[PDB]
Parts: structure tokens; sequence; C-alpha cells
RNA sequence: CCGAUAACGAACGAGACUCUGGCAUGCUAACUAGUUACGCGACCCCCGAGCGGUCGGCGUCCCCCAACUUCUUAGAGGGACAAGUGGCGUUCAGCCACCCGAGAUUGAGCAAUAACAGGUCUGUGAUGCCCUUAGAUGUCCGGGGCUGCACGCGCGCUACACUGACUGGCUCAGCGUGUGCCUACCCUACGCCGGCAGGCGCGGGUAACCCGUUGAACCCCAUUCGUGAUGGGGAUCGGGGAUUGCAAUUAUUCCCCAUGAACGAGGAAUUCCCAGUAAGUGCGGGUCAUAAGCUUGCGUUGAUUAAGUCCCUGCCCUUUGUACACACCGCC
């Protein structure tokens, strides 16, 4: 329990996590994203509004404190 | 609880019911009009008090010989 | 009928035992729109029990210092928290929060004040009343817990308390309390 | 057809919040401080103000206009206030414009779901004392 | 089908009008916009580029619910909240000059004018524009 | 001491009241000094009445 | 977009006798330089005229010593005269801001300066003690045990 | 070889416990058979009629 | 308080009382408060409504040329008294639950005999005694001091962060003050200059007439921050500018730009508190030429546990023991 080091911009090793399943499970926020990806958090939100404009990805909320995502409608 | 009365409220009950009994009855609204032209109450908080005691003995009165 | 928050009506909830059912309030009649209402609950001893139990998780969720006359940000918490909770599960959120509830109540305690055992003596049962206040004080002090210095939030961390709580998977913070609480009023039987 | 005198202002209180409502005959509408009820600034304590159409619906409503005025209070005092206003308003409308006995079945729905809706709240405050900070806290003492 | 300001959201109807103003170039600016606060409490800069195109809308609308204002009444609009450090915080007031400028700026504009009294109200001119971008907000929005 | 005051107490009580009470404290007798309280018929201290039932001086 | 790291990303720059952080926003990481704060950075990237929302890392060269010169030379660029830090110069009246380690040889000047005219403000500053008049009763005792 | 966890409802509220009155002490009658009766104490608040859970069976019956 | 009762008849304190808050669409009212209606307008709707909608824009005591008090204000009054039902009870005093009720315990103020070697002679042209009285302990002026620091304690403010900071937008209070006999010193709208503190010209207010519909903070709604002693926190210190005064150094205060110290929830202990309560959060008044982290009040948001106990700390009544009576901090 001393740092958390999480990467501000993508490297390609974990962009291709992101774009194979990272919009593949119903909780997608921001913060869970940043630590299953070790990614920032600000970093997690801008490219989470990416991914809203390919439109993969369904929002409910958008609150400036509690954004939530989830994935597409399967079944 | 806490709303034991007084031996100043009872005592101007007592009196009134044995001096005054045909012109009393078994209402509280009634009664407190009543205590207003015979008695000279300086409260209207403590008119209520005499006159919501002289009902409850009057309850009593119609059943028991109270004392008075 | 009722649909809080626009939705997740209260009748398809339950209570899977008597002993909870005259306490949880999320019955059609004490069944709310918004769990925002200063009605006067707590005028009287056995007065907060007809208070909607959502009402009472929003009242518990204001605490340490920041949060004491906050309810506008707690409402808001726990609405996101609800919709996240029946987004991750698919069912009705006041259903996830009940079982919780009745998995997260201890039904033991232990109190004395002599020369005390291991940390009380004599192992004393609890009131259903106990049951549910001491379940949502768990369940508020969990999410507070885990989210003083990190990036998740306490919508989020709500969520996950109520989740491993209406399961049992002796990961959250009110079963972890839970099993010890009981353990130790064994202990001082 | 055009009838005039027929307007009720009856008010609602809550926190120093006096709320006073117009209600007057003619199309369903809301309008509370020249705007709609939708458009205000609380949308958190947004089904608060939507508690008493959703309770009644909006058949009852349609002969009914309502204009609300609120001069004090604070955020969700004014709310508070406000919608024991419509209500309030409304039963009284149909207590001197109809038969009470809708006034009763109209009134019993309101009274059942939350007495703040036609009951108005008597608790404001407390007058802070000098022994402490607050109207109860004391200032903390020592003894070394 | 009527429009008013007050039956749309304020928060929306400033930033229409915010990219309003900026698209019609007729809005002076000085050329200390970048520099200085917008209020003596206020400890950072505006992140907005466009931050006179904001100020100048809102107090628009707000020249729509009330008239009469001057810089006083811009300033104790505009006030915050000074944490002042160590010291509790206070309540102060915004930065009289950027609301004076903003206001004698909007005759560039030809929308507010002095009223017979002390302070300014909107023109009909003005008002005219400020249902109209109403209207089309409203539209946007509920569409 | 006292037997001023006797006749102040009596003199009061002569005129027509319901009740007096005189208080004289110093240094009486000797160097310590004493209080003495010579009072006599009704005298009420609480509430709001004793604003405008009493003369103090 | 939120586009991978560049290749010529430097996960730490080096500006007159510092470093920066590039993972941290450029904004906030000249403010890491020994006398540039928050507000004087946010103004000479103005007059820079640099996208804010990019990081310190991925600032091209030129763009880099562009600012740099901004910050050195303040008066020729629209920096306000009341922005700076050695305004009215005690030494030769000019109109400086210093943002290096110069700062703090200059301080060190000034303050030798008032030792060795030994003002009040100097000997208390030569005895470690406060200078603003603050009361030294109960507070100042973590500098002392 | 345990005993599963049952559950009783309270006749009456006898007094309090505990040199503190943290502890009330309740007559309560089990759900398995109305027949059967004892009492137990019992932490906060208790009223009549409602009913409480039990880990064991029989633990500490005192007259105050 | 009922009851018994060698006591009867009393008295003070408690109660009672006054003020404050909670309902009075009942009465009186109101250009120093407004509200409805009507008419000018201003703008939007216009395909077309047209009593369409909004305006704190103007009006109808600009005296015959609309009404009313519902909201505001303040007077007269009313209203709650354990009143009603049930249960407990000597069926007395009274106790509990419930209906109807705004209210079924609103907070204070006042407050007994007696006593303390408790505090004030630095509140007084309250005061005894003692001291001093011209080289003055009188009294005036100049300067310094009351702030001074290896440390210990108490009352507090700010924090330790994301239930947050910053940036912008939306947007709701009530207490209460305001120009002076001495005594000079008010609160401020509006406009202009400056980035800010500020500066200048102009008004209003001796006040429900003006500041002021007190556009407060918290909070809400969006952006950035991203778990780092980081944009949390702003201690310490430099430079510059103004305001009050005769005087700002030992920085009066306020403003801007600079470094960014500990602090990652605090050991032994302990304070306050049961409902509009705590806490958050600002706003008034006192002090003031200049000013608040203090204090006195007001307002906004607004809970958790408890409707018990004598465990600790104490308190009251009765019995009891005493070698105590300066009263167990005793005596021995
Ligand atoms: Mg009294
Ligand atoms: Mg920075």
């Amino acid at each position: 329990r001393d740092k958390l080091n999480n990467l501000v911009l993508f490297d390609k090793a974990t962009y291709d996590k992101l774009c194979k399943e990272v919009p593949n499970y119903k909780l997608i926020t921001p913060a869970v994203v940043s630590e299953r990806l070790k990614i920032r958090g600000s970093l997690a939100r801008a490219a989470l509004q990416e991914l809203l404009s390919k439109g993969l990805i369904k929002l409910v909320s958008k609150h400036r404190a509690q954004v939530i995502y989830t994935r597409n409608t399967k079944g | 609880m806490g709303r034991v009365r007084t031996k100043t409220v009872k005592k101007a009950a007592r009196v009134i019911i044995e001096k005054y009994y045909t012109r009393l009855g078994n209402d509280f609204h009634t009664n407190k009009r009543v205590c207003e032209e015979i008695a000279i109450i300086p409260s209207k908080k403590l008119r209520n008090k005499i006159a919501g005691y002289v009902t409850h003995l009057m309850k009593r009165i119609q059943r028991g010989p109270v004392r008075g | 009928d009722i649909k809080l928050f626009g939705k997740w009506s209260t009748d398809d909830v339950q209570i899977n035992d008597i002993s909870l059912q005259d306490y949880i309030a999320v019955k059609e009649k004490y069944a709310k729109y918004l769990p925002h209402s200063a009605g006067r609950y707590a005028a009287k001893r056995f007065r907060k029990a007809q208070c909607p139990i959502v009402e009472r998780l929003t009242n518990s969720m204001m605490m340490h210092g920041r949060n004491n006359g906050k309810k506008l940000m707690t409402v808001r918490i726990v609405k996101h928290a609800f919709e996240i909770i029946h987004l991750l599960t698919g069912e009705n959120p006041l259903q996830v929060l009940v079982n919780a509830i009745i998995n997260s109540g201890p039904r033991e305690d232990s109190t004395r004040i002599g020369r005390a055992g291991t940390v009380r003596r004599q192992a004393v049962d609890v009131s259903p009343l106990r049951r549910v206040n001491q379940a949502i004080w768990l369940l508020c002090t969990g999410a507070r817990e885990a989210a003083f210095r990190n990036i998740k939030t306490i919508a989020e961390c709500l969520a996950d308390e109520l989740i491993n709580a209406a399961k049992g998977s002796s990961n959250s913070y009110a079963i972890k309390k839970k099993d010890e609480l009981e353990r130790v009023a064994k202990s001082n039987r | 057809s055009k009838g005039p005198l027929q307007s009720v202002q009856v008010f609602g209180r809550k926190k120093t919040a006096t709320a006073v409502a117009h209600c007057k005959r003619g199309n369903g509408l809301i309008k509370v401080n020249g705007r709609p009820l939708e458009m205000i600034e609380p949308r958190t304590l947004q089904y608060k103000l939507l508690e008493p159409v959703l309770l009644l619906g909006k058949e009852r409503f349609a002969g009914v206009d309502i204009r609300v005025r609120v001069k004090g209070g604070g955020h969700v005092a004014q709310i508070y206030a406000i919608r024991q206003s419509i209500s309030k308003a409304l039963v009284a409308y149909y207590q001197k414009y109809v038969d009470e006995a809708s006034k009763k079945e109209i009134k019993d729905i309101l009274i059942q779901y939350d007495r703040t809706l036609l009951v108005a709240d008597p608790r404001r405050c407390e007058s802070k004392k000098f022994g402490g900070p607050g109207a109860r806290a004391r200032y903390q003492k020592s003894y070394r | 089908p009527g429009v008013t300001v007050k039956d749309v959201n304020q928060q929306e109807f400033v930033r229409a009008l915010a990219a309003f103003l900026k698209k019609s170039g007729k809005l002076k600016v000085p050329e200390w916009v970048d520099t200085v606060k917008l209020a003596k409490h206020k400890e950072l800069a505006p992140y907005d580029e466009n931050w006179f195109y904001t100020r100048a809308a809102s107090t628009a609308r707000h020249l729509y619910l009330r008239g009469g204002a001057g810089v006083g009444s811009m300033t104790k609009i505009y006030g915050g909240r000074q944490r002042n450090g160590v010291m509790p915080s206070h309540f102060s007031r915004g930065s009289k000059s950027v609301a004076r400028r903003v206001l004698q700026a909007l005759e560039g504009l030809k929308m507010v004018e002095k009223d017979q009294d002390g302070g300014r109200k909107l023109t009909p001119q003005g008002q005219r524009d400020l249902d109209r971008i109403a209207g089309q907000v409203a539209a946007a929005n509920k569409k | 001491v006292r037997r001023a005051c006797y006749g102040v107490l009596r003199f009061i009580m002569e005129s027509g009241a319901k009740g007096c009470e005189v208080v004289v404290s110093g240094k009486l007798r000797g160097q310590r000094a004493k209080s003495m309280k010579f009072v006599d018929g009704l005298m009420i201290h609480s509430g709001d009445p004793v604003n405008y039932y009493v003369d103090t001086a | 977009m939120s586009l991978v790291i560049p290749e010529k990303f430097q996960h730490i720059l080096r500006v007159l006798n510092t470093n920066i952080d590039g993972r941290r926003k450029i904004a906030f990481a000249i403010t890491a330089i020994k006398g540039v704060g928050r507000r004087y950075a946010h103004v000479v990237l103005r007059k820079a005229d640099i996208d804010l929302t990019k990081r310190a890392g991925e600032l091209t060269e030129d763009e880099v010593e562009r600012v740099i010169t901004i910050m050195q030379n303040p008066r020729q660029y629209k920096i306000p005269d009341w922005f700076l830090n050695r305004q009215k110069d005690v030494k030769d009246g000019k109109y400086s801001q210093v943002l290096a380690n110069g700062l703090d040889n200059k301080l060190r000047e000034d303050l030798e300066r008032l030792k060795k005219i030994r003002a009040h403000r100097g000997l208390r500053h030569f005895w470690g003690l406060r200078v603003r008049g603050q009361h030294t009763k109960t507070t100042g005792r973590r500098g002392r045990t | 070889r345990v005993q599963p966890i049952k559950l009783a409802r309270v006749t009456k509220v006898l007094g309090r416990t505990g040199s503190q009155g943290q502890c009330t002490q309740v007559r309560v009658e089990f759900m398995d058979d109305t027949s059967r009766s004892i009492i137990r104490n019992v932490k906060g608040p208790v009223r009549e009629g409602d009913v409480l859970t039990l880990l064991e069976s029989e633990r500490e019956a005192r007259r105050l």
C-alpha cells in the first residue's frame, strides 16, 4: 500500500484490452475501468466518452459526480 | 405525566361545586364560561384548569358522595 | 404503483422471516415516491419503525462531520447506487437491500460492566429493532471505510456492500463484523 | 361562460417559507414564480413537487389553474411550502365550489399518504443560549 | 406555444446565449480578459476562454428577471465565498470593473440602457432575442 | 439598628401593607460583617408579578 | 480520442534548473518550477496559445522553449507589471520576475542585506525568530523541539 | 448434535436489567409450541407482540 | 396532590405568572406591506387561438380616479383543560394507549430560608482604615511595554481529502443596525477610473419610506483534477499597492504575485447532547478611527442511537452508626 502509479496515457498493450472487453460488463464506470486497466481515471473518463461516441456503450445517469455506463443490449 | 393539580386549583374547585351546583354540568366548555362570572380568575390558562377539574369532580359527583 | 425513483415498485418485495416483518417498511402503505420526508418519525419510541427503510438508510448515510445536514447529496448517492445494483444483478434494488438487512443484522450481542470475560461477559440476544439499526449502520460504515483515500465513489461502495451482504461471502464489512460479534458472543455465553 | 369571482388563495408554510397558491377556473396549468413546475432547480427533490399530481391525477386538475408565489424560507422549505399550497388550495376549491363529499374522497388519499400535505409542521427553531454555541450545545469545559 | 425565458432551463439558456454572443462578434472584449480573475475572492482564473461571453449571457438573463441592476447589484449576484485559508470563510463580492465593463459592453450590442432612476435594464430590442433564443433551446431540449 | 428597624417595620404595617422585609448588612457590632433580616407578613419573590407587587429601595 | 502515448513523450522534462512531470497536466506541471505559481502558469499558457488539455510530456521542443522565454521575459509580452515577483527592485529598481534558483540567491541577497544593515527584521531573521510580529508564546515550538 | 435457530414471540415486558437498564427482560412463548414459554434477556427496545430470534434454547431465568 | 394523621391554621419556594413559538381565510385594519381584477404597454406565440403566456415596467390617495387582507404587519380577542374513549389504579389522587385537534411536555425569564472569610476597594463623586501628596502613587506629554520565547495547560479556527478542491451556471433567509448634547466618528444606492484593496462625482435614508424584494453561505447542476503530502492544507517568508490615523517598525488591516511546513484521522484521558437536537453553513450586534478565529443572537440543510439505569460521577427523602461539628480534604 504505497502508490497506484496509474498510467496517464494509454499504451497499446492495454488499448487493445480497452477495445475488446471493456464494453463487456454492465457496471462499466470510470472508477472500475481505472483500477481494472491500471489507468489514471481522468483518462478513464475521457476515453469512456470516446466509446460513448462509438455508440457501443449505453449510459443512464450522466451526473457530474456519478456517471454510469453499461454494455449494449445483449439477448 | 407531570399534570398533577395544585391545592390552589383544587380548593377553588371544591368551593364552587358546593356553592353553585345547580349552575354546573358535565361540559368543559359550558362550565368554563360559568366560572367567568362567579369567579374572578386572572389567568386564561388557570380558568380552564379549574373548569377541567370541575367536570372531573362532576363526573364523580353523579355516582358517589364526594367530601364536598 | 409507487415507482420509487420512477421505477422499482414495492409490490414485489418481501421479508423472508417474520421477525423483521413488522419493522421493515417496504409495504404498499409505507411506499414513497422519494426517500425524503421531514415527517417527525423520531418523536417517540417505536415511532421510527413505520418510517420507510430507504429513508432510514438515507438519514444514516450522512456522518463524519462533512455530512451532517446534507441530504441532497445523500439522496443522489443512494439513487445512483440503486440504479447500479439494479444494473449489476438484474432485480429490484429494494429486494437486494432487504436481503442485505436480513443477512447483516447480528442475532446476538453481549454486554456487562464488571470484570468482563473477553470484551463483555454475558451474551444477550438483540431485538428486531436493533437488528435493523445495526444492519443499516454497518452498511453505511462499510461504504465510508472503502472510499476514504481511493478513486472509488460512495454510490459504488454502498452498491458492493449491499451486493456482498444480500448474498453472504465473508467479504462485506457488515457480515465480517457480524461474524466477529457472534463468535465473541458465543465465547461469552 | 366566462364567470368571475371563482378564485381561492390558500397558503402553505413550512420552516418560515410562506407559500401562496392562487387557484382559478381554467385550463390545467401549474406555475410557481412564473416558471413551470418541471423547470425548477432541485431536480433531486422534483418528485416532491410531482407528488400530489401523481396521487390525484391530472383529470381533477383539468379545470384548475395554479399560480404559486413564495417569498421566504430556504430551498426545501420552499418546496414543502409549495406542495402544501397546491393540495390545500385544491381541497378548498372543491370544498366551496363542488360538494364536499368530493372534497372528502380527495382528502382521504392525500392525508393517508402524507400528513404534511394538509398539516403544517409546527417545529420552527430554538433560541441559542449563552452557555454554548447552539440552542442546546454547551461550550466544552475543562478542570485542570 | 408561447415562450418565456422563465419557461426553460436557465443553465442551458445561458449556454445557448454564450454561443450566440460568440458567433455575433459585435461584443467588445478588453485585453485583460485572459489575465485577471472574476473576483477578489476567487483563487483561480476561469477555465472557459469565452467566460466573457458567458458572464454577458448570464447578466442579460438576470436583467430579464429584474431591472434596475447596477455595479453593486451585479457584484452581489456574482459574489462567492472566500475561504481565507486558516481564517473562517467569509462571503465576498465579485469584481466591480469586470461587471462594469460587461454592462458597458452591452450598449455596444444595444440591449441595456440606464433607467430614469439608478441602474439599467433591458431594451425591448434585447427582450426580443431573449425570448427567441428561449424558443429554439426549448424545442431542441424537448426533441 | 434593631430598635430603629422595629419602629420602621411597625410603621409600614400601620400604614397598611400585606407584608414587609428589611435587610441591613455591614460592619455591625465588631469587625466581622453581619446581616439582620426582619421579615413579617407575606412576601413573594418569584415570577412576573413580583415586578409590580413590591416596592424595593 | 485520448490516443496512445506519443513516441517523443518525455516522462520528465528539464526546464532551467528543475525537472517537471510530463504525466500530469501541463497547466499544473510548470508550477513545479521554483518561482512559477498557479496563476502565473495559467496565464503564460494563455499567452503561448498552447492547448491546455494536453499533458506536459507531449510538448514539442519549440513549444517548450517558446513558453520558457515568455516566462523569462514578462515585460515585452503583455504580462502585467503587477504580476511579477521582484517588482520595483530593491537593487536596481527594474520590474523583473525570476523563476529559478536565482530567486533563492536573490532572496538570500536581500536577507543578508537586512542583516548587514542590522534592521529589526534582519536581526530576527538571523536569530531564526519570527518577523511578521506574530506571537512566540505558544507556537513555533515544532522548529525548536 | 446441534440445534437450529428458532423464533419466539413476546407475551409481556417484565423489567429492565443489566445494572444500567441497557437490557430488558421479557417473557416469550415459543412458535413451535404455544404451551412452551420462558423468559429471556434481550437488548434494545422490545414491546408486546413482536417476535425475536433465539440462537439457544435455555440460557438464564432469574426473578428480579 | 390524594390519603391517613396530636395536630389546627397558615407563609415562601414548586406551581402559579410574563415573554417567545405553534392554528386561527373569525374582527379591526393599512401609498412607510401587499394581493386579486382592469387598462396601457415590452416581448414571444402566430399556421390561429387572444381572458394565450411572462414582466419587481406603468397605473387605478397623481383624492374620487377598482376592490380585499388570504399571504405581510400588530391589536382586541379565541383556542388545550388529561377534554373524550378504553385499560390500570384504594377506583381517590392519578398513570398508559388512541380518535379529533395547529398544538396532548415549545423554549426561556423570574426564582425560598441559610451560607461561603468564593469575586470585585482596577465600575463609580460606593466606602472605613492604612499609604502618598510637589523631586507626587495626583496629573499631562514623548518613548517603550502589555505581543516579548528552550517548555507545559486550557478555549478555539483551519485541515488531513473524491460523501472533496477548482472553474462556470442555477438559486432560496431571519435576527438586526444605520448620520452623534458632550464627541470629531453613519449605513449606503448610481455612474466613472483601476485587475484588486480602493478613488472621484453624485443621490437616498433620523428609517415597514433608502441601502433592501437584504439576489448570503451551505447546497444543486456541468468541466477539470485522480489517490500523490497532488490542484487537498496553507503554515512560514520575500517583493510590490492601497485604505484608518498625528503616528503602521515589534509587520493594524486589506489586495496581488512568489516557496509550499507539518497534517494520511490522532496513545493515557475526557467534553456536550434527545428533535428542528447535534453537526455543517453563513449572516447580524457588541467590541471599532482600522478591524473578529471571541462573544451575543438569527437563518439554511438537517440525522443516529435512548423513552432506561444507578455501573462511574453526584443529588434528594427515610432508617441506621459515629470517637466527626474547622463537620471524612474530619478525627486519629
Ligand atoms: Mg416560577
Ligand atoms: Mg499545479
